[PDB]
RNA sequence: GCUUGAGUCUCGUAGAGGGGGGUAGAAUUCCAGGUGUAGCGGUGAAAUGCGUAGAGAUCUGGAGGAAUACCGGUGGCGAAGGCGGCCCCCUGGACGAAGACUGACGCUCAGGUGCGAAAGCGUGGGGAGCAAACAGGAUUAGAUACCCUGGUAGUCCACGCCGUAAACGAUGUCGACUUGGAGGUUGUGCCCUUGAGGCGUGGCUUCCGGAGCUAACGCGUUAAGUCGACCGCCUGGGGAGUACGGCCGCAAGGUUAAAACUCAAAUGAAUUGACGGGGGCCCGCACAAGCGGUGGAGCAUGUGGUUUAAUUCGAUGCAACG
RNA sequence: GCCCGGAUAGCUCAGUCGGUAGAGCAGGGGAUUGAAAAUCCCCGUGUCCUUGGUUCGAUUCCGAGUCCGGGCACCA
């Protein structure tokens, strides 16, 4: 019932996982989305089309104000840089501008050695 | 990596920004890192480069 | 396997002369006994005039009508384990694959004999009753209902 | 005596050469607080784990440590090992050019002295990320592993020790000769320097390759070609770089270094093929698309069993069983 | 010698207010394999340690026995 009229979309797209919250413009969550929490779970999701119905699902809890436009923070590889935004784009949303958010280090951390099958 | 156009419509200029960074210095990182596995690879892939 | 020709050109039913009718009876034919076919289902096919009273011809394609899917399944052995990638289905195999479930599900009807057990079921088909009617969405509860992998 | 070897002086040039001290920005983690809410994280899936005591996400402020994206290269410097942010201080070597100077002052070098990746050791600091050990979860016939969630030494600093590495170009140092081609990097002379530029002349360095060399692969002016000076080293495989003794070390352990006995080979490159849970391209009802079956049922038939005085002999993966 | 517990399938074990008892393994028959495993399917012939009693009926409840196991045998 705050009427935030535009506020910039964060996507956390990730690997095994990918969410989108629509928070405002000083960065307040107004209504996040989430694969995991889209029906299909395990793995399913990652995929794309999977992503879209999350973010998408936004439109029904962020609904509540009257967001007329908003711009989209892409952060982290994945199957949901692309997916989301399409599928806010026709949620109805507007758009102000596309970005991408990723952690690009200058070679500080090292990295998790892992993987070895 | 910066977007913005006026007209709405979901053109893309977005794999643009992909030609710098993008999923590559990304993946680049993902797992472990390199040492000398890299020097040596990245001294054989240009053999490589020749023909 | 690599081979590529055309399709088999079937002969129209024995009266109506229709392709669609045609394999319609031989799906449901048995035995290369195909005279029992017509005489099971070219009866129970008009026995629909005491099911309604008309002009009984369009009723089976109508009744086709709920049981026509337009999604299935099929696993690809890709990516270490086993796809499922779910894709839509041509007209030709539309029409033919939904007269094997008005068949295929008819003779488990269990009702009078084989020449009525199925003219019930295709009042049931319009009417949507009978596994007939169900396979469409048992199959459409895994394509369109899992396009994740789609 | 001489000057071309070697060296000195002058003036320039490039450089991640070294030692010290500063400093910057990105990211991680953590602490605090705001927003907000039921998921997050992870995998092939999963699960452990973290979440309603409010995570994850997001934003603000703070603490701390390690390493310096892009430039970055087939690049550069160093004896080797090795050495990448920017700045200052102390310092080494290499190279070019007009030259000026010394006058064989040189080459090599057992023993000797010193330098040595990483791991490891001692004392004291530090500790973000990563990660032997260790602990959970999973996989599996089992799984003291690979994978997942954590995580200690350690990795970082100082100072001292240990001296090894596939410490590799698996190719000792120094010098003189011997067809060529394309390129890289850095100095210098010159050319309407009118230009990106063009022609030479030195240093270092890639790739191709001729003669020759080579067992072959291949090396080929940076030689494994043609020669000269000095040094290290090898003499079949196993046993064995082991034992013993010496020396060194805090300790790991290092260095030097056998025999007994045993085998008729061990080995190097290259060839033919076979195979690969290698790659490319193909065909077959091989699969995929469907039609009908077998597997259950009663009966037929054969076989292995079991039995029998005998159950006659044979056939046994696709190629054995109407 | 004393007190406490165990005795159940071939092994190791789980189980029952008293009436017809099981698991993992081994075993066996199919399968799949070229053949073994591993894996898949279907399979328990247990006088429930002995001997007395209660009972209509005892692996079960009561007394005793053997065997095993734990503890103890001390001042002297």
């Amino acid at each position: 019932r705050k009427q935030v009229s535009d506020g910039v979309a964060h996507i956390h797209a990730s690997f095994n996982n990918t969410i989108v919250t629509i928070t405002d413009r000083q960065g307040n969550a107004l209504g996040w989305a989430t694969a995991g929490g889209s029906g299909f779970r395990g793995s399913r999701k990652s995929t794309p089309f999977a992503a879209q119905v999350a973010a998408e699902r936004c439109a029904d809890a962020v609904k509540e104000y009257g967001i007329k436009n908003l711009e989209v923070m892409v952060k982290g590889p994945g199957p949901g840089r692309e997916s989301t935004i399409r599928a806010l784009n026709a949620a109805g949303f507007r758009i102000t501008n596309i970005t991408d958010v990723t952690p690009i280090p200058h070679n500080g951390c090292r990295p998790p050695k892992k993987r070895r099958v | 990596i910066k977007v913005r156009e006026n007209e709405p419509f979901d053109v893309a200029l977005r794999r643009f920004k992909r030609s710098c960074e993008k999923a590559g210095v990304l993946a680049e990182v993902r797992r472990r890192e390199f040492y000398e596995k890299p020097t040596t690879e990245r001294k054989r892939a240009k053999a490589s480069a020749v023909k | 396997r690599r081979r590529v020709i055309g399709q088999r050109k079937i002969l129209p039913d024995p009266k109506f002369g229709s392709e669609l009718l045609a394999k319609f009876v031989n799906i449901l034919m048995v035995d290369g006994k195909k005279s029992t076919a017509e005489s099971i289902v070219y009866s129970a096919l008009e026995t629909l005039a005491q099911r309604s009273g008309k002009s009984e011809l369009e009723a089976f394609e109508v009744a086709l009508e709920n049981v026509r899917p337009t999604v299935e399944v099929k696993s690809r052995r890709v990516g270490g384990s086993t796809y499922q990638v779910p894709v839509e289905v041509r007209p030709v195999r539309r029409n033919a694959l939904a007269m094997r479930w008005i068949v295929e599900a008819a003779r488990k009807r269990g009702d009078k004999s084989m020449a009525l057990r199925l003219a019930n079921e295709l009042s049931d088909a319009a009417e949507n009753k009978g596994t007939a009617v169900k396979k469409r969405e048992d199959v459409h509860r895994m394509a369109e209902a899992n396009k994740a992998f789609a």
